[PDB]
């Protein structure tokens, strides 16, 4: 008395598909995004990375 | 090379919405700088391998959540008339977190799974938070009027 396989199954496809993000929150998402895109159309500080100039970018001559 | 090449290109993103999560430039400037100083002694707590932006937001909200938990902060506000007061003057009744889920799923396209990790809830809870957010949007977009009435009677007065 014994048995053996003869079939199989899966739950994935190792693949991906496109999407949409303008038919689930309408233009309201672009309204908020545009108001704060303006916040990125400008310069940035650097004093925060100067806090790294004492632990990840130090140097000494000679 | 170094953290700066993964901090600088996302450095202003903490003010890209911090300007409306506390309503003050003095608070927004000290939160981003206090977020960095809180990592000068624990850079292992600031990974970016999950996403180049998911780690930036986790540490910034950590300082903010510690501020209102000690009275060092209060509810948000605005100082403009068409770029942050617009997000207040029309949504002054949305809960303090569905507004974060809104900027997390209508401005960033991120999945609900990592968006749930960004507010420490389950995936299905983010789905509810955005469903209630868009419901309060489509209902009014500016709350121009209200009418709680709908019925009457004429045999008791």
């Amino acid at each position: 008395m014994l048995d053996l396989p003869g079939n199989k199954d899966k739950k994935a496809s190792s693949k991906k598909s496109p999407a949409k993000v303008q038919s689930k929150d309408r233009d309201m998402g672009a309204a908020l995004r545009s108001a704060y895109q303006k916040t990125i159309e400008e310069q940035v500080p650097d004093e925060m990375l100067d806090l790294l100039n004492k632990l990840a970018l130090e140097l000494v001559p000679r | 090379m170094s953290l700066g090449q993964q901090l600088a290109p996302h450095l202003p993103f903490l003010r890209r919405y911090g300007r409306a999560l506390t309503g003050s430039q003095n608070q927004g400037d000290k939160y981003v700088r206090a977020t960095l100083e809180a990592i000068v002694a624990a850079p292992d707590q600031f990974p970016r391998d999950v996403d180049p932006r998911l780690g930036l937001y986790r540490m910034f909200q950590g300082i903010w959540a510690s501020a209102n938990a000690d009275g060092e902060a209060q509810t948000s506000q605005s100082d403009a008339e068409g770029t942050e007061a617009v997000a207040r003057a029309r949504l002054a009744r949305m809960t303090p977190l569905s507004r974060q889920a809104l900027l997390l799923t209508a401005m960033e396209g991120f999945s609900p799974e990592d968006a749930a990790y960004l507010i420490e809830v389950d995936t299905s809870e983010v789905e509810t938070l955005v469903t209630e957010a868009l419901a309060e949007i489509e209902k009014q977009t500016r709350a121009l009027e209200l009418v709680p009435r709908g019925s009457h009677h004429h045999h008791h007065h």
